[PDB]
């Protein structure tokens, strides 16, 4: 059974544009285990990214968390660039303070 | 804290 | 309020790149305690949680020597299931084991629960008597004999109403500060302009914990699910969560709208309204 990654940006505190944050990246609800999850900073990856360790949900399906310390500001766009096998090409969710 | 069954035992 | 903790268990065979690779975490509520990685530097069951640090030598010993002997137990089950389905060895498969107890406000047994998956889907399970199994599909069979025969059900259902418990009520004590905590939800309210002819009105619920949450909109004091969104509560990464609820409504009528909060650091449920 293959399942689909649903796809959450945010971060951790409300933005306040020149004070440290961290941008998460939540992926969940995908089947199998294999995924890759970047951060993008103006379509750039960033480079010092963590995660949680793989877990799952009563479904079975697993979840991860990635995330990385960041400063935003007004003129910077971040993003979460995500593929899987359910998917034909990646997937890049844009972050939005307001979601 | 884990369960201690002999784990050959759970083995499908 | 209620407690549970789960165990959660994972290999994935990769054929052309090595053995398999297996990882372990351990939860009390929605705090993660332990962790093993059979790729990682350390090769033992790691602290995740300040209190469990409390644990001397022969627990990180005996919880290393346990994790192990799973991964080897999976290690030898992924072989296994693959003549059971007449599967190739080319393919990438996936064991999946899941095991733990909950109790209610007394820190009394309500429950216990051990199950397995193959590929993404359910293979054997014990059922809520703790005493018998539920096969998936005529090749779990085979596995529930075996289960039968070597008394697993006895000896999971001693663990799941004794050491679990006992175990779980013991790091609820020595964790008092951090996991008996309820941290209500920091809320507020947000007005988005689609355009002239309606508007978005986000209820936003933060920096709560445990993660068990309910948000819901009414409409003159009536429920109110059309026309809204309900995101997935999601971790902020720092031991608490985030939840958001929305409505589109039309201009001119967002005093008709209210959203409803309730959590277990709240003593009675908050109403906001824009
Ligand atoms: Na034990």
């Amino acid at each position: 059974i293959q399942r689909t990654p649903k796809i959450q940006v945010y971060s951790r505190h409300p933005a306040e544009n020149g004070k440290s944050n961290f941008l998460n990246c939540y992926v969940s609800g995908f089947h199998p285990s294999d995924i890759e999850v970047d951060l993008l900073k103006n379509g750039e990856r960033i480079e010092k990214v963590e995660h949680s360790d793989l877990s799952f949900s009563k479904d079975w399906s697993f979840y991860l968390l990635y995330y990385t310390e960041f400063t935003p500001t007004e003129k910077d766009e971040y993003a979460c660039r995500v593929n899987h096998v359910t998917l034909s090409q990646p997937k890049i969710v844009k972050w939005d303070r307001d979601m | 804290r884990q369960a201690s069954i002999e784990l050959p035992s759970m083995a499908v | 309020g209620s407690h549970s903790m789960r165990y959660f268990f994972t290999s994935v065979s990769r054929p052309g790149r090595g053995e398999p690779r297996f990882i372990a975490v351990g939860y009390v509520d929605d705090t993660q305690f332990v962790r093993f990685d059979s790729d990682a530097a350390s090769q033992r069951m790691e602290p995740r949680a300040p209190w469990i640090e409390q644990e001397g030598p022969e627990y990180w010993d005996g919880e290393t020597r346990k994790v192990k002997a799973h991964s080897q137990t999976h290690r030898v089950d992924l072989g296994t299931l693959r003549g059971y389905y007449n599967q190739s060895e080319a393919g990438s498969h996936t064991v999946q084991r899941m095991y733990g107890c909950d109790v209610g406000s007394d820190w009394r047994f309500l429950r216990g629960y051990h199950q397995y998956a193959y590929d993404g889907k359910d293979y054997i399970a014990l059922k809520e008597d703790l005493r018998s199994w539920t096969a998936a599909d005529m090749a779990a069979q085979t596995t529930k004999h075996k289960w039968e025969a070597a008394h697993v059900a006895e000896q999971l259902r001693a663990y799941l109403e004794g050491t679990c418990v006992e175990w779980l009520r013991r790091y609820l004590e020595n964790g008092k500060e951090t996991l008996q905590r309820t941290d209500a939800p920091k809320t507020h309210m947000t007005h988005h302009a689609v355009s002239d002819h309606e508007a978005t009105l986000r209820c936003w619920a933060l920096s709560f914990y445990p993660a068990e949450i309910t948000l819901t909109w009414q409409r003159d004091g009536e429920d109110q699910t059309q026309d809204t969104e309900l995101v997935e509560t999601r971790p902020a990464g720092d031991g608490t969560f985030q939840k958001w609820a929305a409505v589109v409504v039309p201009s001119g009528q967002e005093q008709r709208y209210t959203c409803h909060v309730q959590h277990e650091g709240l003593p009675k449920p908050l109403t906001l309204r824009w």
